[PDB]
């Protein structure tokens, strides 16, 4: 307003004006160091490791345009866990082949005899990945775990 | 607004407007003192999470104009949920140090928009807040020039 | 899918409809025009009324149905209670009042307003307590409605 | 048949995840600085006396599971590899056990710390999630009273033990500003002028949007904290009248302290309260629920019980196994007659 | 195996988290070890 | 004559409507129209038939 | 639908006040419940008559 005098009332005169956050409820620290995070919640259904395979990719293409000191850290990630629930399966799988290879060489002996039952084992397992799609069934992990229970 | 207000003015209006949704076992509510409410319609294990998504939204669309004008502009959304995070992407400063106000704004006005719209994301919870033009009034300085927040 | 498409083109014609009809309903649902069950609810003791039973049956039962097993739309035989204000034109004339003054006086006194809180959200370092403020609350009874100052 | 009864159930092995999280909850009407003091005590622990285990801590103030508020805080703890922490004492199992003990050892507030359930949620194994509903349309105070009676008189069943506690709860003292509607209209101030002044200066008002460096952002007006930390700061606010001069709040407003819930739950359109409890070190689920059902049935009228998340619904090993092995027996006997025939051979293997 | 797929709801298809592929192994086995083996046992040996 | 949806109110922990319509007494006849009065800018009542 | 519409109605009956009773003026349930009892009886007879 412009009161009877010729004076002027401005918003700076009546109020403190600053560029700040829209709400001041939640603040986060990374090891006590002030930091913001991108906490991502999953959708119902969706695809877990297939999601995180592109969530990094979406994050990957904006890194170059970052200013001074803006660095990405990973305080919480479920990706390396699932990446291990297969490496701890294939290693058990491979051992289950060699531990069979030796038992064959113990009871009936000879490579010309141990080969036959050891060629028949990856095919059944491989063709099981194939028949997981089929008609209207699955295609998952932990299914790659009952796999070793079936091994 | 308080917890009792947001229950009667928002929560009850949405809940009473939830009739004829193909499948569902129950619905929950919160209505907080912070002025926030969440209503979760839980469906049968096997129902189309894409069709169960839009039905609920259409009955919210019938209760939409009964909600106050203040809450209408402020959000309102329907999405699929898990209540468990896959990734937390911490973004820290280690040079010309910004702030909780500064990093949280940048991370939202440069990154957050690219996510949430990307690969099958339910809802991203940004740890902070993006910048707004914050005007901090002074009641004595308002009194001095015969002015009200209005 | 035929349910939601039609609703989305109604959503484009929604704000072209008067404000009086917008608050008053608007809905899209699947139909059969033939009832499976009619659930009569009668009184055989301290007898209520057509106004009384129809309200109770809606404010205790109807909400649980319609949202339940694959219900299109429940037609409640009656009406739930509303705060019915029966004006008198001569008594309005006697005190120089129009229904406009009546209406304006209602939303001014029967209202649920939202005020902030003590200790806010960007606080002063050393703040000990954080509590919400309650101002005007929504009126509950017929006597409270009889005390609106015109 | 003895070895298959003494052996307990269990749903799915509570496995180490490489990442676990902690939770902080403070008393009625606590502040952000008060929560930070507790969060600084929690964040200290992992960085100080547990270096060769914890990779990083993502401590967040204000954020709490079950609901946000200037009262709750959580921290995401990352752990250093798997091979780098060899012992049974070095992985979550004992880290949480230590943290729980260390935080609960000495604390003015309340801190837990726990492990990820290795899924989404629904059902731990034996524990439960009860819900009490306002059926007849009683008051919230009367609902809390019946909720109290349930918790208190179920607590006197440690013989056939349970462990029952509610969620959120609090019910904190609130400040109610009572506007004298007739005094305001008599002196010449608008009700719309007052409620905006009380709303924008204490809660903050969304005015509109503006452009900040080629991006649409909000405009908020709230007023400095300075003038909203005290109940006496209310009277410091002024609203002009029709004759164009300032009028303070206390001249038309009554100030009273009052009780009120900061979190009101509702279940299926009806007011309700969530109860979370346990089975027993001896009993499991079946009796634990049955007990809770008539511990609720012995409450006042219009208090009706209901069950939610852990309450299955219709699953588990029970009511699953007796129909699992049933058709795993009708067919096991059957195709044991394919190229086999008689009633002999399907006992030559079946047994 | 397969009649485990008359499972529950929130223990999802956790008992159908197989039966299918333990069969899709055994039925694949009683198909691969049916066509193959006999053939591989005839080629190699002695 | 038709009834006006003003707002909502709480009745025993439930959100319900508020309607203002006027008694049937004064809306059964076409002559009851002129019985209704509206104030003018100078602040005095004026009937419908006028 | 009607198998659970009764069930939704069943759990609110205890909280009913004085004289509030449920009646069934119109129901299609007993009809369908009969269009099988009049089939199995014909089926069984068709076995014995054979």
């Amino acid at each position: 307003k412009v009161n009877q005098d010729g004076s002027r009332v401005l918003l700076r005169d009546v109020a403190k004006i600053e560029l700040g956050g829209e709400n001041y409820d939640i603040i986060a620290e990374f090891n006590g160091q002030p930091a913001s995070g991108l906490g991502i919640k999953l959708a119902t259904g969706a695809n877990a490791l297939d999601t995180a395979a592109a969530i990094r990719a979406e994050l990957a293409k904006m890194e170059p345009f970052f200013p001074s000191g803006l660095k990405i850290v990973y305080p919480y990630d479920t990706t390396p866990f699932v990446k291990i629930s297969i490496h701890e399966v294939v290693k058990t799988l491979v051992e289950a082949i060699i531990l069979v290879f030796l038992v064959m060489y113990l009871f009936l002996q000879n490579f010309r005899a141990t080969l036959i039952p050891t060629i028949a084992v990856p095919v059944v397992l491989l063709g099981t990945f194939a028949v997981l799609a089929a008609f209207g069934f699955s295609i998952n992990t932990l299914t790659m775990f009952g796999m070793v229970l079936a091994i | 607004a308080d917890a009792k207000t947001v229950q009667d003015t928002v929560t009850q209006v949405i809940e009473q407007n939830m009739n004829g949704i193909d499948n569902l076992m129950y619905m929950s509510s919160n209505s907080d003192s912070t002025g926030t409410v969440q209503i979760t319609l839980t469906f049968e294990s096997g129902t189309d999470a894409d069709i169960a998504q839009v039905q609920v939204q259409n009955k919210l669309q019938l209760a939409m104009p009964l909600l106050p004008q203040e809450v209408q502009q402020q959000g309102v959304s329907v999405e699929k949920s898990s209540s468990s995070f896959l990734m937390v992407v911490g973004v820290i400063n280690t040079d010309g140090t910004m702030t909780q106000e500064d990093i949280s704004d940048y991370v939202a006005a440069n990154m957050k928009d690219a996510i949430s719209r990307t690969s099958g994301v339910g809802d991203v919870q940004l740890f902070g807040s993006q910048y707004a033009m914050r005007i901090w009034m002074n009641p004595n300085e308002l009194n001095k020039f015969q002015l009200t927040p209005v | 899918i035929a349910q939601v498409q039609v609703q989305n083109k109604l959503q484009l014609a929604m704000p072209l409809l008067p404000q009086e009809v917008q608050q008053q309903g608007v809905s899209v649902e699947k139909s059969s025009s033939s009832f499976l069950m009619v659930v009569g609810v009668i009184n055989t003791d301290g007898t209520m009324t057509q106004e009384d039973i129809s309200d109770y049956v809606a404010a205790n039962m109807k909400d649980a149905i319609s949202r339940t097993s694959g219900v299109g739309d429940v037609q409640l035989f009656g009406s739930q209670y509303a705060m019915r204000i029966w004006m008198n034109p001569n008594e309005l004339n006697k005190f120089q009042l129009t229904p406009v003054d009546v209406i304006t006086a209602i939303k001014a006194q029967n209202a649920q307003v939202a005020a902030g809180q003590l200790g806010g959200t960007p606080p002063v370092k050393g703040q000990q307590l954080n509590a919400s403020i309650i101002a005007q609350t929504r009126l509950t009874s017929t006597e409270e409605f009889g005390k609106i100052l015109l | 048949a003895y070895l298959f009864v003494r052996l307990p159930s269990s749903f799915l092995p509570d496995e180490d995840q490489g990442v676990f999280m902690t939770m902080v909850q403070l008393p009625a009407g606590a502040t952000q600085e008060r929560t930070q003091k507790v969060l600084n005590e929690v964040t200290h622990y992992y960085l100080t006396k547990e270096k060769n285990n914890v990779e990083s801590v993502f401590a967040v103030n204000g954020f709490g599971f079950a609901g946000r508020g200037q009262n709750t805080g959580i921290a995401f703890v990352s752990l250093k590899d798997w091979a780098d922490r060899p012992g049974e004492e070095n992985k979550v199992e004992a880290i949480t056990m230590r943290a729980t003990r260390a935080f609960s050892q000495i604390k003015d507030a309340m801190v837990f710390a726990f492990n990820l359930p290795a899924i989404v949620e629904l059902g731990t194994a034996t524990g439960f999630d009860f819900e009490l509903i306002d059926q007849a349309g009683l008051g919230h105070e009367k609902l809390t009273q019946a909720r109290n009676q349930l918790l208190a008189e179920a607590a006197k069943h440690p013989d056939m033990l349970t462990s029952v506690r509610p969620n959120g709860l609090e019910d904190t003292p609130q400040f109610k500003i009572d506007i004298d509607q007739e005094k305001a209209q008599a002196l010449g101030v608008s009700i719309n002028d007052i409620n905006t002044t009380l709303g924008a200066a204490w809660g903050g008002s969304y005015v509109n949007d503006f452009i900040d460096r080629g991006r649409v952002k909000k405009v908020y007006v709230m007023s400095e904290a300075k003038y909203r930390m005290l109940p006496d700061d209310i009277g410091d606010w002024y609203v002009r009248a029709a004759d164009g001069q300032m009028v303070p709040f206390s001249a038309f407003s009554s100030s009273r302290w009052e009780y009120g819930s900061p979190r009101l739950e509702r279940y299926n359109g009806l007011p309700s309260m969530e109860i979370l409890g346990q089975a027993a070190p001896g009993k499991s689920t079946g009796e634990a629920m049955e007990l809770m059902e008539q511990l609720a049935s012995k409450l006042p009228t219009g208090v009706g019980y209901d069950w939610t998340g852990m309450s299955y619904q219709e699953r588990l090993s029970g009511n699953q196994a007796p129909s699992l092995y049933a058709i795993s027996l009708i067919v096991v006997f059957l195709c044991l007659a394919a190229l086999y025939e008689s009633w002999s051979i399907p006992f030559s293997v079946m047994l | 195996f397969v009649p485990m797929a008359f499972f529950g709801g929130s223990t999802g298809a956790i008992y159908r988290q197989f039966s299918i592929t333990i069969v899709s192994a055994m039925a694949l086995s009683v198909l691969v070890a049916l066509i193959l083996t006999p053939a591989l046992c005839a080629t190699m040996l002695k």
